[PDB]
């Protein structure tokens, strides 16, 4: 499997006093494993996996540091991007970053990105060599600008291909454990009866980890789609993930029906089938 | 200026039993802007002692949060995610349905 | 482990 590293930053402008509100989360994978929130009392990135606690107060103050660097960035942003949109003082606005690393299965590098958002539209981001920058419009144009001239795309990928490659790979070994372990999917379905001649059948996926998973639903063999409701995968709360997929079929029909799932964590798609 | 209204799930962080200690969860996602506020709901009334997850976002820049509470659940209990944001003219109300 | 510092826009 694959592996990525991702950090999420949002800042919200707070227009009567004070500086923007500012969170940041890291992920390695699925798995949040640590935090910094402007509005918490300790004023420091915090631990939210037990795998990151073996690192040492270095770690911590070097993290801290650099966090409150990317909240300082943004606060600068937020007034920078509201001038250049030529926006009120009254308005709250967000800014939002992400970027990260992925590695494929032997953890070389695979990809890296890093993009921005202004009031939850693409503002700007770094393009797949990068090497050189996508801006959405003119303002982001004069970002982009400022940002050639700095050699700013040349710093990122120094750090995409190496640091935060090298990172992962120390937070991969260090936090083994749980995160190069995957969990398969927990299956079963359920039946409901809507009226005499309608059925509703729910294949349930639960305990699953990583999050990336597919469910589908088959007649007689073939995919079917119409009549098929798939909610978004979500988070149980535990650190796995939940996802259902259901299909309306005749009452009697069922067994004419089959989910298949698709997971990291089962050796072999799994079919299942009501009887039950 | 997108505005996104909140997707809104409501369940169980375990398989839910009568008697057993579990978490009832209340999960926002593919909103904007950021600020929102979550009620986890138990016969009506607001239940005071509710988390959330640190606010983070999917690729196309809408919001995601998780909110959770610990609860046993009972046969007569009724639970609920109350949600009210900017695109909401009035508070949103998912009730937690078990036997899905 | 964060990116060194981020340049302002």
């Amino acid at each position: 499997g694959s592996h990525s590293m991702r950090y999420f930053f949002t800042s919200v402008s707070r227009p009567g006093r004070g500086e923007p509100r500012f969170i940041a989360v890291g992920y390695v994978d699925d798995t949040q494993f640590v935090r910094f929130d402007s509005d918490a009392a300790s004023q420091r990135m915090e631990p939210r996996a037990p795998w990151i606690e073996q690192e040492g107060p270095e770690y911590w103050d070097g993290e801290t540091r650099k966090v409150k660097a990317h909240s300082q960035t943004h606060r600068v942003d937020l007034g920078t991007l509201r001038g250049y949109y030529n926006q009120s003082e009254a308005g709250s606005h967000t800014v939002q970053r992400m970027y990260g690393c992925d590695v494929g299965s032997d953890w070389r590098f695979l990809r890296g990105y890093h993009q921005y958002a202004y009031d939850g539209k693409d503002y700007i981001a770094l393009k797949e060599d990068l090497r050189s920058w996508t801006a959405a419009d003119m303002a982001a144009q004069t970002t982009k600008h400022k940002w050639e001239a700095a050699h700013v795309a040349e710093q990122l990928r120094a750090y995409l291909e190496g640091t935060c490659v090298e990172w992962l790979r120390r937070y991969l070994e260090n936090g083994k454990e749980t995160l190069q372990r995957t969990d398969a999917p927990k299956t079963h379905m359920t039946h409901h009866a809507v009226s005499d001649h309608e059925a509703t059948l729910r294949c349930w996926a639960l305990s699953f980890y990583p999050a990336e998973i597919t469910l589908t639903w088959q007649r007689d063999g073939e995919d079917q789609t119409q009549d098929t409701e798939l909610v978004e995968t979500r988070p149980a709360g535990d650190g796995t993930f939940q996802k259902w997929a259901a299909v309306v079929v005749p009452s009697g029909q069922e067994q004419r029906y089959t989910c298949h799932v698709q997971h990291e964590g089962l050796p072999k798609p799994l079919t299942l089938r009501w009887e039950p | 200026m997108i505005q996104r209204t909140p997707k809104i799930q409501v369940y169980s962080r375990h398989p839910a039993e009568n008697g057993k200690s579990n978490f009832l969860n209340c999960y926002v996602s593919g909103f904007h802007p950021s600020d929102i506020e979550v009620d986890l709901l138990k016969n009506g009334e607001r239940i005071e002692k509710v988390e959330h997850s640190d606010l983070s976002f999917s690729k196309d820049w809408s919001f995601y949060l998780l909110y959770y509470t610990e609860f046993t659940p009972t046969e007569k209990d009724e639970y609920a995610c109350r949600v009210n944001h900017v695109t909401l003219s009035q508070p949103k109300i998912v009730k937690w349905d078990r036997d899905m | 482990y964060l990116e060194p510092g981020p340049v302002t826009a």
